[PDB]
């Protein structure tokens, strides 16, 4: 359960994208 | 995934005329859509990103169009270069292509020259006999062979293969490859390949005997 | 000057393996995501790997996860693939490619793959004999695996050579090859073909003779 | 990637928003 980044950037990406979820690499 | 559908499949267009692609996603895309370039034995080539947006150094004949799930590419002044496959690409929700679209030129009809060929002494002594057909130079791409022997039309033992568009006289060619055994061929005598091409109602024949 | 060199394709058997090595120049290599994308004969782009610039991130798709293992080495700006458990499905040009964003920008001139259980077979080349214009030709049969190349006049004849695909057949390819040269030039002086077949090491020169 | 790029520093939501699906 616990996070890797000091950013908590799992639980950022999980907001801020939902259901969608994420890529390693931005679109834009 | 996301799933492209990448129309039409192929195309043919004069040099300086003008050419339209589409892609249709399966969701929207939010205009993140770019479109590749790729010509045989090089590797793909980025053309445009962000629907419309051009690569730095690419023509500004290249250019695109679109939002939601309807996209199109348009090339104006089509140029001998311009000859290739062309790909589309979403990268909204992770990657995928379209299935490509073929561009070929279009060019004034052309027959076929049929040439015909006996198995080379080579060959039978290995045991076998090839006969062979060139149907050389021909417009447009699409064409059939009938294979006729003693009068007789056979069809096993056959199997065709297709040029891409040759890029001197920007027409096809076709080859027409009949195989038996050793023994088959010394049977029968007449061997003709007929080539009949939307260029002439009558058939190319061409045909030799035991000679 | 951005380039992406592959190297490393070749001919393997079913469940084999084969390591792809993909040479970066003109850039700086560290800070792009990377990715290898295939192109299957059907002439489908497939995704088939990706990597981010400092190799923490990796993806695969369902197709190749498990099999596939993608790998960067910053210091000597190569970026690489191990494949294992290879399937004839697997066969295709493998491209190298660059993505600053996540569509890509560059990409190499591939490196091929053949995952086939049938044996490397020279070919046999068989002469095609039969106006200003003769045409003639030369037939290439059973052999594997692809490539083969056709010259003609140790490469000096260029016009009116037609080079048709190969199918395949039972486990072999056959091929054909078609000279049209002025019939001045033909029977007067000799018309060969050169056929080079690298797999099995074979290069033959076959006369075509009236 | 996204690992190296907001992982050792916070990104805006503007930002971490390019890397969804
Ligand atoms: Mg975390």
């Amino acid at each position: 359960n616990q996070h890797l980044c000091g950013s908590h950037l799992v639980e950022a990406l999980y907001l801020v994208c939902g259901e969608r979820g994420f890529f390693y690499t931005p679109k834009a | 995934d996301i799933q492209m559908t990448q129309s039409p499949s192929s195309l043919s267009a004069s040099l300086g005329g003008r050419v339209t692609i589409t892609c249709k996603a399966s969701q929207d895309i939010n205009k993140y859509l770019a479109w590749y370039q790729h010509k045989p034995g090089k590797g793909p080539r980025l053309l445009i990103h962000y629907t419309s947006t051009l690569q730095p150094g690419i023509p500004s004949r290249f250019s695109g169009s679109g939002s939601g799930r309807d996209y199109s590419f348009s090339i104006s002044n089509l140029e001998p270069e311009d000859v290739a496959t062309y790909y589309c690409l979403q990268y909204d929700s992770l990657l995928s292509f379209g299935a490509g679209t073929k561009l070929e030129l279009k060019r004034a009809d052309a027959a076929p020259t049929v040439s015909i060929f006996p198995p080379s002494s080579e060959q039978l002594t290995s045991g076998g006999a090839s006969v062979v057909c060139f149907l050389n130079n021909f417009y447009p791409k699409d064409i059939n062979v009938k294979w006729k022997i003693d009068g007789s039309e056979r069809q096993n033992g056959v199997l065709n293969s297709w040029t891409d568009q040759d890029s001197k006289d920007s027409t096809y060619s076709m080859s027409s490859t009949l195989t038996l055994t050793k023994d088959e061929y010394e049977r029968h005598n007449s061997y003709t390949c007929e080539a009949t091409h939307k260029t002439s109602t009558s058939p190319i024949v061409k045909s030799f005997n035991r000679n | 000057e951005v380039q992406l060199v592959e190297s490393g394709g070749g001919l393997v058997k079913p469940g084999g393996s084969l390591k792809l090595s993909c040479t970066a120049s003109g850039f700086a290599f560290s800070d792009y995501d990377m990715s290898w994308v295939r192109q299957t004969p059907e002439k489908r782009l497939e995704w088939v790997a990706f990597i981010s610039n400092g190799g923490y991130s990796t993806y695969y798709p369902d197709t190749v996860k498990g099999r596939f293992t993608i790998s960067r080495d910053n210091a000597e700006n190569t970026l690489y693939l191990q494949m294992s458990s290879l399937k004839s499905e697997d066969t295709a040009i493998y491209y190298c490619a660059r993505q600053g964003l996540r569509y890509f920008d560059y990409w190499g001139l591939g490196t091929t793959l053949t995952v086939s259980s049938a044996k490397t077979t020279p070919p046999s080349v068989y002469p095609l004999a039969p106006n200003s214009m003769v045409t003639l030709g030369c037939l290439v049969k059973g052999y594997f695996p692809e490539p083969v190349t056709v010259t003609w006049n140790s490469g000096s004849l260029s016009s009116g050579v037609h080079t048709f695909p190969a199918v395949l057949q039972s486990d072999l390819y056959t091929l054909s090859s078609s000279v049209t040269v002025p019939s001045s030039t033909w029977p007067s002086e000799t018309v060969t073909c050169n056929v080079a077949h690298p797999a099995s090491s074979t290069k033959v020169d076959k006369k075509i003779v009236p | 990637g996204i690992v190296e790029q907001c992982c050792t520093s916070i990104c805006s939501l503007y930002q971490l928003e390019n890397y969804c699906n």
